[PDB]
């Protein structure tokens, strides 16, 4: 199952910073 | 001849001093009425008309520059990648938008008040055209490059 | 109105004042209740602004200091020509100047340091010179030891007499302060005088002594058959057959007819084929026409007789529209302050120091310094680093004006206050351009150390990659090749064979060719224009801010040299205009160093090597700078690791002390980063235990110990991390060079 | 913010008062016999912290001190 | 850097960029919610350390391991 | 609140955004005559004989001004603080008395009758939600 | 005054160069007729 | 003894001994050296070894050598203490610091030379130490 690291590798690549980040950079600039 | 520059104004108080590039005839006609300024348009039009300008300049890096630049999808690749470089300019906008972002400032150039952009509203207006225009403008890029040699082959 | 006017024994010659110290200040005078006194003793010596106001006592001091400095120098130029006379082997040089290498330092057969005396060459054992100062007595036309012996006398001599000047005008004749400040007849005299009459003369040296006798060396005779200088002046027949220009006289001077001086007044504009370096004729017609534009410059000003400009009236009327009072009061402050003086003096001088740099090497002007690769390196790096320095301290005593002597009076809407009242987009704008540079000068070599790991070589910056060729000098290049014929159309041969032509080769070395540009020194050239803009950022935002900040409304009032000015509003560590220095050294140390391993790695590997009858130049590193300078990996491996082999094995040979200064030199470099990383704080209550102990056993001081000051403390780090990080490449350029 | 604690130590040199660069100390009349002047600190908000009052302060130590504290737009010394 | 350079140079050179970016044209649109300061005393003694520290630790584990990897001992 | 402004061309150094969303300063002062002093960012400038006012963007620069007031003889400076809704207040001499000197109406505040060895342990104080320092 | 000149030699500096330089040259002129000297002969 | 064998004998240090390298002006001072040498202990590589274990066969090593230090190291601390004690009883104390009583080091540095026996003076009755109570600490 070969194919699961070109779906898994990108997602922490990506899809988590990009959420992560975004969460938090609203999460700190709330009030 | 005589003094050129100018404090901001009539208080020379404030920070901004009054000079060529800054307040000049010409400068101030094409800053003003640049989408970002200019008098007239609704937030949905600026953010069109500046992501069609931003998706046309955004294809050209990619694709004669990046990798498979010498390969046959080439233009393919400027295409996908700038759009995925749009998506994230669109999604900083929501994020500035939707995290209450302050104000507008007003310069010298731009003497009255810039805009509407004084709100969450104008802001996501804004992202929600950025979008659709940049998409747009990177498109019509990729067609235009690979079949430029029919264009000139008419 | 010029005069002389004197002070009449001012200034008494008493022992006294050498017992007690701490005489030129108050607070010091009182007594060493604590350790920084000492300290504080000699970073106050030369503070002569701060024992006193009277601008006559500043001055005095000044002006007899600058004697007793000259005299430090001439004892030292007379003491390395003095080694040329007794231990050396010049005069066995100049028998065979491309088999033996040059030597004048013997140490003595004690412990082990024999070794050091290794055979340089020519029956002598002695260390090998890098200074170049045996192709300087060949460009004079010393030819014995005698000769060499005579000129050391003389500087001694001329060491008393700037010795007895000093003495003579601090303390029995000072001038008043109306003849320093009579500036406009200062720079008639100096330009006249000092630069056209020394060049005059120095012309007259060239063509009667050098000239001549180094002519008659090039061609073949022995030593011994050249005559003596005086020969040459007396007998007319022996110089007539060399230049028969001569013959003529004086008069073709007089009637104008200047072209029969075509023999010794020459233009070629190369360099001499037999002995590498510029022809003697040349140089010789240089100072000739250095000294009439230096002599008829020097009119320009008053100097008391109506006739000539006033400096003021040239500054005041070059205002304009966007400059408002234009460099109105600029006069005031150079004539009211003597650190704007030294300001100007240094910064130019320091950048002047560089550019001799430059030319030198792609214009050798003395015999035989081309193939000699190891004078060639150090010279250029030598001149390079002491123009760095003097760079540094232009911007330095640029801000001591501004804390201590800006007047706002005088500078009102000048061109000076205009510039203090935007200097937050100065500043914000080179801010800009550091930050673009440094990403798109060393960005590029990231992406190729990134791409060359990943085995993408196609994707690179490099000649056979995406290639950033450098064409505006390319450009420039052609039209310095292209001299002879056309623009400049007397000159026979280009000025530098750097810019191109022909190769030229002395015994089995290259002299110079043309050094070819190509993505590597388009990125380098990148390097040098980011780091030098950044050092400018540190050094201009002193001198800008060191009057106030929008954090610290009175600077100036806590002076030049303040450590925090509090710990609040955040953090106000490092502040002041002096800290800016301090960091600014550092930076300049950076953009320096990597100048001389651009000149390194590119001399050896486009420049430098053995030469074959059919042209075949086998360079040092065999052109290796092209693929490998893109990549900083290709610089930790092939500059820094592989040539530094010579070095590291350089034990149990003559070279052993290289070795060991290398060596040492990284030790006094990590000691730096005790006082930089650390705090007064920690080090204080160090001493206080250790005080205790004492206290215990009554060994305790009077003078009670303190640890360094904090401005001390940065001072003292960025002093050793210099001198262990140029002691470094010192020895590296000097050991590797050698043994190749 | 931050705050600063004046103690018994004052001998009303008002060597601190003079230094503080935004006229946060003010002397006062001590009620007692000490002196006609004890120092105090009524406008506290605006203390940047620079400690200029500490250093000018002629005791064995201090009578008066300045314990940093959260930060401010007055204490961090921001014009923007 | 952080433990050479401290902090009343960087804040004084953040200054500057905030003045820029309030009065340049276009880009005074967009403006930081959050004042940006200079890093705290104690902060670039954290950051500074942690980079010569990271630094240190990387740089030798590529030479231990490539070393003896290459030779095989 | 008046007076008339100092005679300078302008500068960067000065006044910015934070004027126009909170607390802006100013400072007023009167002078006999007229002479040239250096602005607290940066810069020179004349000063007019009656009623000078000047607009700063913090508190630090108008003290700092009103002691290169002092080398001109110049005591009379009264700094204010100009909220955005245009509220001002004066503050720097609060009262008539300068701070340096005493004035009787004044109070004492956060005075420790206590010596500073005599302030007590942290782990004496400690999950109160109170500090060694009172 | 020559009670001026001896209190100049009686400093830090010149007291301390005097002096180190008197106990260079004793290892230093020791060292060039006893060579080596690595350790005590024993006899 | 670990891992060597006597210098005199040993096949390594005569291959180094023919090619000395004299150091000094004397040309066999290359040679003399390693004649004293071969007393020593040596190893496999041919250079010596020295043991400073405290066996009387070998203390030329570093227990002579440990003498002769401590009693020109004790000369220089007992001369520094007994100068400083000297100039505290003085009115300008910090001058002399700097400026030296030439007078009054002169005779301290003519004595030192019996510097153990006045350190058991002060040990067994007087002023090596001061009290703990009587000097400056922190809280
Ligand atoms: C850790 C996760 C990760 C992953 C999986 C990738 C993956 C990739 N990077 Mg990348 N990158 C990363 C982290 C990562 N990066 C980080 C942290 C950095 C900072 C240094 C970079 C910096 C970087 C650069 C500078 C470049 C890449 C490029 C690439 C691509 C090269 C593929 C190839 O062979 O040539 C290309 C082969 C092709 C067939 C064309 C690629 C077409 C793209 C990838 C299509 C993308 C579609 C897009 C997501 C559409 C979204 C729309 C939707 C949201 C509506 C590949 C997709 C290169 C590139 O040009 O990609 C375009 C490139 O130039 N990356
Ligand atoms: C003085 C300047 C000028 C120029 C350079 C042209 C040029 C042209 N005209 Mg034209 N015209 C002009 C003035 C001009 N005209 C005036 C003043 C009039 C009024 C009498 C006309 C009336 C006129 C008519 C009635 C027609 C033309 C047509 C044409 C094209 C015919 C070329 C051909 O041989 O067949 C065709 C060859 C080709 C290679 C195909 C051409 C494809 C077009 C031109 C591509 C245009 C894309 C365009 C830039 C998109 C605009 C968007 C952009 C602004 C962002 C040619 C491009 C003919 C046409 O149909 O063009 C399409 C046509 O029918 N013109
Ligand atoms: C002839 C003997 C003589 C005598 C008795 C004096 C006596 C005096 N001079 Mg004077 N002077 C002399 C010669 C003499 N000078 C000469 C020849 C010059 C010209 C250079 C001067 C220039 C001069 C100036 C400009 C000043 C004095 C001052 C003084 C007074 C204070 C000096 C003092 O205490 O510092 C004693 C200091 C020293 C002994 C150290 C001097 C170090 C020498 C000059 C340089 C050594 C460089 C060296 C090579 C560096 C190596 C470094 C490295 C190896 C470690 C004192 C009355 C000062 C004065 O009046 O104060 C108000 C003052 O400002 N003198
Ligand atoms: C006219 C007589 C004359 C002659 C024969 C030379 C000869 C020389 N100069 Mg020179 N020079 C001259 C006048 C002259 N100079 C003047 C008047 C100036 C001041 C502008 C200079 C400034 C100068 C510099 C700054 C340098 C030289 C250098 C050199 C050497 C380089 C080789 C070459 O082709 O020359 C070059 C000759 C020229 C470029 C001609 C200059 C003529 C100017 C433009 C006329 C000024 C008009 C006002 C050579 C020995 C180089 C050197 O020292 O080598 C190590 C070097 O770096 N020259
Ligand atoms: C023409 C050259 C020149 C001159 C005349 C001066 C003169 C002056 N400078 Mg200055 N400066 C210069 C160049 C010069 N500088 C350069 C090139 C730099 C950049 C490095 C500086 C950086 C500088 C700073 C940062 C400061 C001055 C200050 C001063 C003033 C007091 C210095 C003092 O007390 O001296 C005595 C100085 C010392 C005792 C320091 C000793 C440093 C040693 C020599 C370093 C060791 C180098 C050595 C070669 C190492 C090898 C040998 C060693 C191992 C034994 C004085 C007016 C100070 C001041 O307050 O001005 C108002 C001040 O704060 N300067
Ligand atoms: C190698 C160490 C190092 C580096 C990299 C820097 C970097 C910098 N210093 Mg510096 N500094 C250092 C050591 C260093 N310093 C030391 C030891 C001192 C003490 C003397 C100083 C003292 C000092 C002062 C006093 C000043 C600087 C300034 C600067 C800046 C110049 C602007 C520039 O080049 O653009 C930025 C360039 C870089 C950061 C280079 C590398 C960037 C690469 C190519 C890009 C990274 C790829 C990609 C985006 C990574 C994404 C990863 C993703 C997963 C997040 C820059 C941030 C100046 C400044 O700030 O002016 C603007 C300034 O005034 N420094
Ligand atoms: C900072 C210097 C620098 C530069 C110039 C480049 C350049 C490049 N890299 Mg690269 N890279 C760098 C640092 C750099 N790199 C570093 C530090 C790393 C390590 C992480 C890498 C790692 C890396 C990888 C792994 C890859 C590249 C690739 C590339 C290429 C494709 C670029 C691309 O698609 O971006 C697209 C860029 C944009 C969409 C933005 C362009 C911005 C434009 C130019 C702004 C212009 C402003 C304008 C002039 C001003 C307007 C004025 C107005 C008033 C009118 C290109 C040659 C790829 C390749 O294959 O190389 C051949 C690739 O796969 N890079
Ligand atoms: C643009 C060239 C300067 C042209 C120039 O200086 O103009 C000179 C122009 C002349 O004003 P004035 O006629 O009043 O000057 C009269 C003089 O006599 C007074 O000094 O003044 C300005 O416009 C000020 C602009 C300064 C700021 C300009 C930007 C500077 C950029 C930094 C330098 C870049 C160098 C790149 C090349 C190496
Ligand atoms: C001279 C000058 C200049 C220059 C300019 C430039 C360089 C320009 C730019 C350019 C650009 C930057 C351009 C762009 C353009 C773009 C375009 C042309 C766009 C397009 C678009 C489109 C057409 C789209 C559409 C669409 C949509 C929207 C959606 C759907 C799809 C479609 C496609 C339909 C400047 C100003 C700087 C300065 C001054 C002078
Ligand atoms: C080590 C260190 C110190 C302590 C360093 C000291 C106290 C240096 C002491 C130098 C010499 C050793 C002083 C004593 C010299 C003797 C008087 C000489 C004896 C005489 C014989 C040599 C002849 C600081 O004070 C400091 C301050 C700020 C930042 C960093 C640091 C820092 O790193
Ligand atoms: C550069 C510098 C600054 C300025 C530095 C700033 C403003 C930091 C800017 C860095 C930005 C925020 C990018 C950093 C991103 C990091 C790679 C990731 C950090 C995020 C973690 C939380 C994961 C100081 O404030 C300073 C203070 C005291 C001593 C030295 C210095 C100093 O050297
Ligand atoms: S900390 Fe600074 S501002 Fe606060 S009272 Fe002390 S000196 Fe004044
Ligand atoms: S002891 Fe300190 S706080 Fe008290 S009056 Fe004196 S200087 Fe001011």
């Amino acid at each position: 199952a070969s194919f699961l690291s070109s779906i898994f590798v990108p997602v922490i690549g990506w899809v988590v910073p990009i959420a992560t980040f975004s969460f938090l950079f609203l999460y700190i600039e709330r009030e | 001849n005589r003094e050129v520059v100018f404090p901001a104004g009539r208080d020379p108080q404030w920070g901004n001093l009054e000079t060529p590039v800054n307040a000049s005839p010409l400068v101030k006609w094409f800053i003003n009425n640049l989408p970002a300024y200019r008098p007239g348009l609704t937030p949905f039009r600026r953010g069109l008309e500046v992501g069609m300008a931003h998706g046309y300049f955004l294809f050209g890096p990619f694709a004669k520059l990046g990798p498979l630049r010498d390969a046959a999808n080439a233009n393919l690749a400027g295409l996908l990648g700038a759009i995925g470089l749009v998506v994230l300019f669109t999604l900083a906008l929501s994020l500035y938008a939707n995290s209450n972002p302050p104000t507008a400032l007003a310069s010298v150039t731009v003497p009255n008040p810039p805009d509407a952009f004084q709100s969450k509203e104008g802001w996501n207006n804004f992202a929600s055209a950025f979008l659709i225009g940049g998409i747009g403008g990177a498109v019509v890029a990729y067609f235009l490059t690979s079949n430029l040699a029919l264009i000139q082959g008419l | 109105k010029a005069r002389v006017i004197v002070d009449k024994d001012p200034v008494p010659t008493s022992f006294e004042k050498w017992a007690q110290p701490g005489h030129f200040d108050r607070t010091l005078a009182r007594g060493p209740k604590t350790t920084t006194w000492i300290w504080n003793l000699h970073a106050l010596a030369h503070d002569f602004d701060t024992h006193t106001s009277d601008l006559e006592d500043i001055s005095r001091k000044i002006f007899a200091a600058h004697f007793g400095h000259l005299a430090v120098v001439t004892i030292w130029l007379s003491g390395m020509i003095f080694h040329g006379a007794k231990f050396s082997n010049y005069e066995a040089w100049l028998s065979d100047p491309l088999n033996v290498r040059p030597s004048a330092q013997v140490v003595w057969p004690i412990v082990g340091q024999d070794i050091l005396n290794g055979d340089v060459g020519g029956g002598f054992h002695g260390i090998q010179i890098t200074s170049g100062l045996f192709q300087v007595w060949r460009g004079w036309g010393i030819t014995n030891s005698f000769q060499l012996y005579c000129t050391a006398i003389g500087g001694l001599v001329l060491a008393g007499l700037f010795l007895f000047a000093g003495w003579f005008h601090y303390h029995k004749r000072a001038p008043k302060l109306e003849w320093f400040q009579n500036v406009e007849s200062m720079l008639n005299h100096h330009l006249q005088v000092l630069l056209g009459c020394g060049s005059l003369g120095w012309a007259g040296h060239l063509i009667h002594v050098s000239a001549p006798i180094n002519k008659l060396m090039d061609a073949g005779v022995a030593v011994k058959d050249i005559p003596l200088p005086h020969e040459f002046i007396l007998n007319k027949s022996l110089l007539i057959d060399l230049f028969p220009g001569f013959a003529a006289g004086l008069t073709p001077f007089f009637t104008l007819n200047w072209g029969q001086y075509a023999d010794f007044l020459t233009f070629k504009g190369g360099l001499n084929p037999v002995t590498g370096g510029l022809w003697m004729t040349d140089i010789a017609h240089h100072h000739l026409a250095i000294a009439v534009v230096f002599i008829i410059a020097g009119h320009q000003y008053r100097t008391n007789w109506g006739i000539g400009h006033s400096i003021k009236e040239i500054l005041e009327n070059h205002k304009g529209p966007f400059t408002g009072e234009g460099h109105k009061g600029l006069y005031e402050n150079l004539t009211t302050s003597w650190h704007a003086q030294l300001a100007t003096n240094l910064a130019f001088l320091g950048s002047l120091t560089i550019i001799i740099a430059h030319h030198m090497y792609a214009m050798p002007p003395y015999p035989y310094l081309a193939t000699d690769y190891a004078t060639q390196l150090c010279i250029f790096t030598h001149h390079i680093w002491i123009g760095g320095f003097l760079i540094v301290g232009g911007a330095a005593h640029a801000a001591i004006f501004m804390v201590r002597d800006y007047d706002p009076v005088v500078n009102q809407n000048n061109v000076l206050d205009r510039v203090i009242r935007h200097r937050d987009a100065i500043i914000s704008h080179l801010n800009w351009v550091c930050i673009f540079l440094g990403f798109h000068s060393f960005g590029l070599y990231i992406h190729n150390d990134t791409m060359r790991a990943l085995g993408r070589p196609q994707d690179m910056f490099s000649d056979t990659a995406i290639q950033l060729q450098p064409v505006f000098a390319q450009w420039v290049q052609n039209l310095h090749t292209l001299a002879p014929g056309g623009t400049a159309p007397n000159a026979l041969e280009p000025v530098s064979y750097a810019f191109g032509g022909g190769v030229l080769a002395v015994g089995g070395k290259v002299a110079m060719m043309p050094i070819a540009l190509g993505t590597a020194d388009f990125l380098i050239h990148h390097i040098h224009a980011f780091t030098i803009h950044v050092t400018v950022l540190i050094l201009l935002k002193g001198v800008l801010f060191a009057r106030s900040s929008r954090l610290i409304p009175d600077k100036a009032n806590l002076g030049f040299r303040f450590p925090c000015d509090g710990p609040g509003r955040g953090g106000t560590c490092q502040v002041s205009g002096w800290d800016h220095v301090f960091l600014g050294l550092f930076w300049m140390y950076n953009s320096l160093s990597i100048v001389i391993f651009h000149f390194s790695w590119k001399m050896q590997s486009d420049v430098w090597g053995t030469v074959d009858a059919a042209g075949n130049v086998s360079h040092i590193t065999g052109g290796n700078f092209a693929q490998s300078a893109i990549t900083i990996n290709g610089w930790l491996r092939d500059f820094l690791w592989a040539q530094a082999s010579q070095v590291i094995n350089s034990y149990g040979s003559a070279l052993s002390a290289y070795g060991l200064m290398f060596l040492g030199a990284h030790f006094v470099w990590a000691f730096s980063l005790m006082f930089l990383f650390s705090g007064r704080g920690y080090w204080q209550e160090l001493i206080e235990s250790i005080v205790w102990a004492h206290n215990k056993l009554k060994v305790a001081p009077a003078i009670q110990p303190r640890a360094l000051s904090i401005t001390q403390g940065r001072a003292v780090g960025v002093a050793h991390y210099l001198l262990g990080g140029i002691a470094t490449t010192w020895a590296f350029f000097h050991a590797h060079i050698l043994s190749v | 913010s931050h705050t600063v604690k004046i103690y018994d130590t004052c001998i009303g040199c008002t060597q601190c008062v003079r230094a503080c660069p935004t006229d946060v100390l003010e002397m006062v009349p001590w009620d007692g016999c000490k002196a006609a002047q004890v120092a105090s600190s009524p406008r506290t908000e605006d203390c940047v912290g620079c400690k200029r009052c500490e250093t000018a302060c002629p005791t064995d130590f201090l009578s008066i001190r300045v314990y940093l504290g959260a930060e401010t737009t007055r204490s961090m010394g921001l014009a923007y | 850097m952080f433990l050479i350079s401290w902090r009343g140079y960087w804040q004084e050179l953040i200054e500057t960029l905030v003045w820029a970016h309030e009065r340049t044209p276009i880009a005074n649109l967009v403006r930081w919610k959050d004042k940006p300061v200079a890093l705290s005393i104690v902060q670039a003694r954290v950051v500074g350390l942690a980079h010569f520290t990271v630094g240190y630790v990387l740089t030798y584990a590529a030479f231990l391991i490539a070393s003896t990897a290459g030779k095989f001992g | 609140l008046s007076g008339k402004t100092p005679l300078f061309a302008g500068s960067t150094g000065g006044l910015l955004t934070k004027a126009v969303e909170e607390e802006k300063y100013a400072i007023t002062w009167t002078s006999p005559k007229a002479q040239v002093f250096e602005l607290p960012t940066g810069g020179a400038a004349t000063m007019h004989e009656g009623e000078n006012l000047l607009y700063i963007a913090r508190k630090e620069y108008g003290i700092a001004l009103g002691g290169q007031l002092r080398k001109f003889k110049i005591t009379n400076y009264k700094i204010y603080r100009i909220l955005p809704s245009g509220e001002t207040t004066f503050i720097h001499p609060a009262d008539g008395v300068f701070p340096e000197k005493v004035n009787a109406g004044r109070e004492k505040v956060r005075f420790n009758a206590r010596s500073i060895g005599e302030n007590p342990n942290p782990s004496q104080v400690k999950f109160s939600g109170k500090a060694t320092y009172d | 005054q020559s009670s001026y000149l001896i209190k100049f030699i009686s400093t830090a500096p010149v007291a301390a160069t005097i002096w180190l330089t008197i106990t260079a040259g004793i290892l230093i002129e020791f060292n060039r007729f006893f060579p080596d000297l690595l350790f005590h002969p024993l006899p | 003894g670990a891992d060597l064998t006597p210098c005199a004998e040993n096949p390594a240090f005569q291959a180094l001994a023919k090619n000395a390298r004299n150091t000094t002006a004397d040309p066999q001072s290359g040679q003399k050296r390693f004649e004293r040498y071969s007393q020593a202990l040596c190893g496999p590589e041919g250079y010596p070894h020295l043991i400073v274990d405290g066996r009387l066969d070998r203390a030329g090593d570093f227990l002579i050598p440990s003498i002769l230090f401590l009693y020109i190291a004790g000369w220089i601390g007992w001369v520094g203490r007994a100068y400083l004690q000297a100039i505290k009883k003085d009115s300008d104390t910090e001058q002399k610091e700097i400026q030296l009583d030439l007078g009054i080091a002169l005779p301290i540095i003519a004595t030192g030379f019996a510097w153990p026996a006045a350190a058991v003076k002060e040990l067994l009755s007087g002023e090596l130490t001061a009290k703990d109570s009587e000097i400056t600490v922190s809280p």
